[PDB]
RNA sequence: UGAGUAACGCUUGGGAGUGAGAAUCUCCCAAACCGAUUGACUAAGGUUUCCUGGACCAGGGUCGUCCUUCCAGGGUUAGUC
RNA sequence: GCGAAACAGUACCGUGAGGGAAAGGUGAAAAGAACCCAGAGAUGGGAGUGAAAUAGAUUCUGAAACCAUAUGCCUACAACG
């Protein structure tokens, strides 16, 4: 399975941006790199093209998007311990479901 | 009018300019 | 003046051509090194 | 013939003194200003006082 | 304080350009317009238009006054050549260098540029020169 | 304006450089220069 | 049978003024190894209407892009030009 | 380096226009050569070099707004050849 | 280093058998320079991003030969490895 997926809470562990909370919006695998919301914006300068019919006004200023950022800086975020903390996660397998489910390692919290 | 303001330049795939078909502009550039 | 080569479409393949090749033990030969070297025109019958 | 020794970067830009250019002499216009080439029409088409062509 | 303009790739050759260049060195920018615009040369036309930019940004982008500026150096450094096959006679082959220049023109409004320039260089072997002494306390020290 | 270009290729200075083979085969001949 | 032979219609110059004043003119593209004979059986079996002539061309493949980084070759068409009988004008697109 | 030297491989003048820029591009008027041919139809070969529009990285022994160069689109219809 | 780190037995040469190259590196991330000025435009100078733009697609470092600019000294009665 992965560690990373979309939609749940990540932050950052290195970089100009500590601490950074985010939203995994779109994994790519194979240049293992993360999409997370709010966090590497970059601004493009935006040029003017018409050829078009949605060419034809393109209307493109200081956009901020999202920059794509590697897997390894990113951390998996606690949500139901009380005291909120960052750790590793196991991948242990419950009987109820038969299905592989993400644990921590520093708790007993599910995915 | 408004047909012929749509017939200059613009040139089709497998046309030219001028020689616009005076019926059928309305498919390929829609 | 009358350099050497004068083409003709007919006398290039009925020479060297891949059936031409493939008549004489000789021709296999010469046929079998070129696959070796892997040449992309194997014959002038490949001419495009 | 040819030269049995190679000619240096010295004799070379010494045959070159004799290349410099000259600045053309140049004049004013008296209707207009602007400089032009002595004894010559400006681009007005106006020469001393007698308009000689159409304006540029 | 120098403004200045480029030009790549021009397609005059570095000998037959500095011959114009040496005619623009040192002149005023009005003088030195109305030079450029008369000479019937080929690479006349093409300093003239680097020589109107540099005027340009000298005037918009590094504030200039505009009635000083004298061109201080404009030179046809040597640019890439081309290498082309003419056919000779009885077989034989020789080799065309298409010449290209890299045009630079520069002026400036301070008329003792020259000194700045060295007082510059005097600085860098200046500063190579404590280190020595300063590697010489050290040294001693220990 | 409608400058633009939205084709995956597109270029006016197109890339291309002359090569030489180096064709230099020439010969020579005789002379009346002979001092047998 | 098969209706593999009907590739694909092409619209130019040449094709609209063929295609005015009385009798139709309709050109498309067929399969290089299908005959004459072939292209009017498709057309009865998927049109309805029965030619009253066939006129086939081929273009041969050319170098295009010539210059670019990668150069690459034409593709074979072989070109089908079906006339409809006088007053007849049926639709390449819509059934 | 030789050296900005040899060479640039048979064909004139002008008017108007385009263009940022024209001896070289477009039109017109002449002018000069071919005229058992530099005229016209095709075989062989060449393989898109054909037509239209656009461009002036490179090629054109100069220039170029122009090209047999490049880009985009199009063009070759047989019972009798 | 295999001829071939790239689309190499390719481009190219030869009627043919056959012969047979060169060419790698932006930046952590294109964030690949919006916008202003000159210009016909490419482009250049600013601005902006970036730690660095003298890292700008001509994209790691950038040697010598070679070509130009300049502070200082010398040189136009002078026979010079
Ligand atoms: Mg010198
Ligand atoms: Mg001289
Ligand atoms: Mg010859
Ligand atoms: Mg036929
Ligand atoms: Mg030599
Ligand atoms: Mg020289
Ligand atoms: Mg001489
Ligand atoms: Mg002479
Ligand atoms: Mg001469
Ligand atoms: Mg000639
Ligand atoms: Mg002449
Ligand atoms: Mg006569
Ligand atoms: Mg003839
Ligand atoms: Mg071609
Ligand atoms: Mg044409
Ligand atoms: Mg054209
Ligand atoms: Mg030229
Ligand atoms: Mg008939
Ligand atoms: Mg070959
Ligand atoms: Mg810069
Ligand atoms: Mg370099
Ligand atoms: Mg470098
Ligand atoms: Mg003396
Ligand atoms: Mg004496
Ligand atoms: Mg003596
Ligand atoms: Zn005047």
């Amino acid at each position: 399975m992965q560690r990373i997926k979309k939609g749940d809470k990540v932050v950052v562990i290195t970089g100009k941006n500590k601490g950074g909370s985010g939203i995994v919006l779109k994994i790519m695998p194979a240049r293992q790199q993360a999409i997370v919301e709010g966090l590497n914006k970059v601004t493009r300068h935006k040029k003017k093209d018409q050829t078009t019919k949605r060419a034809a006004k393109q209307s493109t200023g200081k956009v901020q998007q999202e920059a794509p950022i590697f897997l390894s800086k990113l951390a998996l975020f606690d949500q139901k311990a009380k005291q909120q903390t960052i750790g590793k996660i196991k991948y242990v397998m419950d009987p109820k479901t038969n299905k592989k489910t993400r644990v921590f390692k520093k708790s007993n919290n599910t995915l | 009018k408004q047909t012929q303001d749509l017939t200059k330049n613009m040139k089709i795939k497998g046309f030219r300019k001028g020689k616009v078909p005076p019926t059928l502009a309305k498919d390929y550039l829609d | 003046m009358k350099r050497t080569y004068q083409p003709s479409k007919l006398k290039r393949a009925k020479t060297h051509g891949f059936l031409a090749r493939m008549a004489t033990a000789s021709g296999r030969k010469v046929l079998k090194l070129r696959r070796k070297k892997q040449r992309a025109q194997l014959t002038v019958s490949s001419e495009r | 013939a040819v030269q049995q020794r190679r000619s240096s970067k010295h004799r070379r830009d010494k045959r070159r003194s004799h290349d410099a250019l000259t600045a053309q002499a140049l004049s004013v216009c008296q209707k207009c200003g602007k400089k032009k080439l002595f004894h010559r029409v400006c681009s007005c088409g106006m020469y001393g006082d007698l308009r000689v062509k159409k304006a540029y | 304080m120098i403004a200045f303009a480029k030009q790549f790739r021009v397609r005059i050759s570095p000998q037959k350009a500095r011959l114009v260049c040496q005619l623009i060195v040192g002149k005023k920018t009005a003088d030195a317009q109305n030079i450029l615009s008369n000479t019937p040369k080929k690479a006349a036309t093409l300093i003239a238009k680097l020589l109107n930019s540099a005027i340009a940004n000298a005037t918009n982008n590094h504030g200039m006054n505009g009635d000083a500026l004298y061109v201080f150096e404009c030179v046809a450094n040597q640019g890439p050549s081309m290498k082309r096959t003419i056919p000779r006679a009885k077989g034989s082959s020789n080799m065309i260098t298409k010449r290209s220049s890299n045009l630079v023109v520069k002026l400036s409004d301070n008329p003792n540029e020259r000194q700045e320039l060295i007082k510059q260089q005097k600085a860098l072997v200046k500063k190579r020169v404590e280190g020595q002494q300063k590697a010489k306390m050290a040294r001693q020290k220990a | 304006x409608x400058x633009x270009x939205x084709x995956x290729x597109x270029x006016x200075x197109x890339x291309x450089x002359x090569x030489x083979x180096x064709x230099x085969x020439x010969x020579x001949x005789x002379x009346x220069k002979a001092a047998d | 049978d098969v209706t593999n032979v009907l590739l694909k219609p092409v619209l130019t110059e040449k094709v609209y003024f063929n295609q005015m004043g009385e009798t139709k003119k309709y050109v498309f593209v067929v399969n290089p190894k299908a005959s004459k004979t072939r292209v009017k059986l498709a057309f009865e079996l998927v049109y309805g209407i029965k030619p009253l002539k066939v006129n086939t061309l081929i273009r041969k493949p050319t170098t295009i892009r010539g210059g670019s980084r990668f150069p690459g070759l034409s593709k074979l068409e072989k070109l089908a030009v079906i006339t409809l009988p006088k007053g007849i004008a049926i639709s390449v697109t819509g059934e």
